């Protein structure tokens, strides 16, 4: 069906589902997005306007109503839920910092924060340089982030300092992370690579490498398959979809080109994972349809992925996206977020 | 359903007593079973039976309503129907004979 | 005996946490010589005790090999999923009788080989549910979840206790139809395979077990 | 061992007693018919009888609402009343027993 785009006056960098009652029946009701490039960066919380009713007097209740907000310290760089009133954040500052929903009053509040979870060093003294923080995944209790200092971190949300750091991971920037098991992450860099790394060794060198063939297309996001903990999906810098299976060497299994530039997000369906969705520097946003699961064919020309436009234009950048049963949501530079509630008529 | 619901009572008997009867118990259901098995043949040949008499009636009538007088001839018609009435009334003048087949009799006679 | 002395040491290496310095080898891994001589020792038991009744009972009523609480012993230690499936088939032969099945379904609640009761403050979760998704599926290869349904799969037909789990969590059955509903089932399209086969050796077993839990059960005002 | 698994205690326990024998397995294996009965339907039941009239209880009337599983614990309870020499052991064993299957222990147990 038609999609519902609206203008917000900030620049939003991500966009986030709230996750549903386990066992619950109702579509995806309210999301969260964090903004940036602002002379104020926030994160507020949504609800989707309902397009069913007119009441007696012709008002258009459909917008996309803002639930509550609250302020942030730098641009909001990455964004997710860590049960159903909690939501952790990442920023230009270094800082990380867990918000609470208060569903009685419509408001966001601090729950805890990590002030100087990333920044750089220098020669003797603990005078830090500050060092953005890249991407944020969690593991109720347990949270991993990243950064331009090439830091690994795991925090708790029951505990105020770090449960272990890994300083210098890359001398590059680290760009996105994600748990392929509850110890063990892989992490993605500026030279073209996915790092895995397992908090049970006591070493804090990585537990394997991949790459691509010598020249660096450096590797911006990351997502692992919800019912293959192996089977792992990366977006370039050039805008390639390359699919892994974190056993089988070294190199993708399935390398495809998706965009015209870099890709900021890759995710796979939550509950129909032979779908795939991407968003890109290019101003593009794609469904991808495949129905060995059908991402891990060596011929695309074979075996088929069957591959849609979501947007009916191409608009200023495409930061994030987020998908939830039949609902989607993205963000853009266009001061703008696009909604669905069905993604399937 | 009289199985399960005889079977449950066999298992809510909570006594010394009913615990050392309880083959008898089940025994006891297996001849009420039996029974039963019984009278649902009795009531599907009591069923069959009639609806058997319902349609040789129903053509005997229609016989006698529909087709025309210029194929039975007034002796021949008359003897069919004559020997019909006969045959029709011996076998519920027998005293074995089911009362359930009485009201399609008496109807067939009546048209007959 | 060999059971209960293979249980007897890996029990025992358990690595208590101080101890970060400079071990040598563990010369105390079963080698695949007596791993593939324990198969088929559980093979042999379980053809026995699959067919006499006879051979189900006088070796759970045996005092001094108990193997029930020997065999849910060895499922909590770390030995090959190989092993473990031929360990949970000596248990799925063993639960055909219903005294035996019983017992069993209390012992593999209080043996947390499904992880039935998962504590607020735990990451990660325990048991058989890890072993799939991260040991399972990374062979491609799948004889541990397999032996399981087949083990919930006798058991279902010698039923379960409606107590099951009563005091540790609410009583009743849906946990372990949750694993094997949320866990197996709508993730059996989703793992990839090395027998292209096994892709519908586990929809066998899975299946079986949701046919058996909906031929049995007759609807009641109660469960409304 | 034999005995117990038949459910000829009483027979069990004069073998203990002309062979100094402890009354252990005695009381963990009633303790396992007990557990057996209070899970077990109607077969159970009627296999209870069998050995509880083995188990010399003739001294009760049987009045209708004596059910099977709780003569079962009514001879559970006599054995550790009739036997008390060791009684730590005999009701820790019995306990024990019915923690490890999951079984509330009865008022007069306790």
């Amino acid at each position: 069906e038609e999609i519902y785009a609206k203008f917000v006056s900030q620049k939003i960098s991500k966009t986030r589902w709230r996750p549903l009652p386990p066992g619950s029946l109702q579509t995806a009701e309210t999301f969260a997005t964090g903004s940036w490039d602002n002379e104020e960066n926030y994160i507020s919380l949504w609800s989707i306007g309902d397009f069913g009713n007119l009441d007696s007097d012709g008002g258009f209740e459909g917008d996309h109503q803002l639930l509550c907000d609250i302020r942030h310290h730098g641009d909001v760089m990455d964004l997710q839920f860590f049960d159903q009133e909690r939501i952790v954040a990442a920023s230009s500052t270094g800082c990380v910092t867990v918000f609470l929903h208060h569903p009685n009053n419509q408001t966001l509040s601090v729950n805890q924060q990590w002030t100087t979870a990333h920044y750089h060093t220098g020669p003797g003294s603990p005078s830090y340089s500050s060092a953005p923080c890249t991407g944020v995944v969690c593991n109720n209790p347990e949270i991993v982030t990243v950064g331009e200092d090439g830091r690994i971190n795991l925090f708790r949300a029951d505990h105020k300092e770090a449960v272990r750091t890994i300083d210098n991971a890359d001398s590059s920037t680290l760009h996105a992370v994600t748990f392929l098991r509850t110890p063990e992450i892989l992490t993605v860099n500026s030279i073209g690579q996915l790092k895995i790394w397992d908090f049970r060794q006591q070493g804090n060198e990585p537990s394997q490498i991949l790459s691509l063939t010598g020249d660096r297309v450096p590797l911006h996001c990351v997502d692992r398959h919800p019912n293959q903990q192996h089977v792992v999906a990366t977006g370039g810098q050039d805008g390639m979809l390359s699919i892994w299976d974190v056993r089988q060497g070294t190199m993708p299994v399935s390398l495809l080109k998706a965009h015209e530039a870099e890709m900021w997000e890759v995710h796979f369906h939550p509950s129909n994972p032979e779908h795939l969705f991407t968003c890109s520097e290019d101003g593009s946003l794609w469904h991808w349809d495949a129905s060995i699961s059908s991402w891990l064919s060596t011929d695309p020309a074979k075996d088929r992925i069957e591959i849609t436009s979501l947007l009916p234009s191409r608009s200023l950048s495409v930061n994030t996206l987020d998908v939830l049963g039949p609902c989607l949501v993205c963000g853009t530079d266009a001061e703008a977020i696009y909604v669905t509630r069905h993604l399937f008529s | 359903l009289l199985h399960r619901v005889l079977v449950a009572e066999v298992n809510a008997l909570q006594g010394m007593a009913a615990i050392g009867q309880r083959p008898l118990l089940m025994e006891e259901i297996s001849t009420v079973l039996q029974y039963v098995v019984g009278r649902n043949k009795l009531l599907q040949c009591l069923h069959a039976k009639r609806h058997a008499l319902e349609s040789w009636r129903q053509l005997v009538e229609i016989i006698l309503t529909a087709c025309p007088q210029d194929l039975i001839q007034a002796e021949d018609r008359q003897l069919i129907i004559r020997d019909i009435l006969q045959d029709v009334h011996d076998k519920i003048l027998d005293d074995e004979a089911a009362q359930e087949l009485m009201p399609v009799v008496a109807g067939a006679v009546f048209t007959l | 005996h060999s059971l209960m002395l293979y249980h007897e040491h890996l029990r025992k290496d358990l690595p208590s946490a101080d101890s970060v310095q400079y071990r040598h080898l563990p010369s105390r891994g079963i080698t695949q010589k007596e791993q593939d001589g324990l198969i088929a020792f559980l093979q042999l038991t379980s053809t026995i005790i699959t067919w006499s009744e006879n051979a189900r009972l006088a070796l759970c009523e045996h005092p001094q090999w108990t193997p029930v609480v020997v065999i849910l012993g060895l499922l909590q230690c770390s030995i090959p999923p190989v092993l473990k499936a031929e360990l949970l088939k000596t248990l799925a032969a063993f639960g055909k009788s219903p005294e035996i099945a019983a017992s069993l379904w209390q012992s593999l609640e209080y043996t947390q080989i499904l992880q039935t009761v998962r504590i607020p403050s735990q990451r990660q979760a325990i048991g058989i549910e890890v072993e799939l998704n991260e040991i399972e599926s990374r062979c491609e290869e799948y004889p541990l979840t397999r032996a399981f349904c087949q083990l919930i799969s006798t058991l279902v037909e010698s039923s379960f206790p409606s107590n099951l789990g009563a005091g540790l969590r609410p009583p009743g059955f849906d946990p372990y139809l949750q694993f094997l509903r949320d866990s197996v089932f709508l993730r059996f399209r989703t793992r990839a395979y090395r027998r292209a086969a096994e892709k519908w050796e586990v929809a066998e077993v899975v299946l079986e077990v949701f046919y058996k839990l909906l031929r049995d059960y007759e609807p009641q005002l109660e469960d409304f | 061992t034999l005995l117990v698994q038949a459910g000829l205690f009483d027979t069990a326990i004069s073998l203990c007693q002309t062979f100094k024998l402890p009354l252990t397995p005695v009381f963990e294996g009633l303790a396992f018919k007990c557990i057996k009965l209070q899970f077990g339907g109607e077969a159970a039941q009627a296999e209870a009888w069998a050995w509880l009239a083995a188990n010399q209880l003739s001294s009760v009337i049987t009045t209708k609402e004596s059910s099977a599983t709780d003569e079962a614990w009514r001879l559970l309870s006599t054995y550790l009343e009739r036997y008390k020499v060791q009684n730590n052991l005999y009701h820790h064993c019995v306990i024990n027993k019915l923690l490890s299957h999951g079984v509330p222990l009865p008022n007069w147990l306790i």
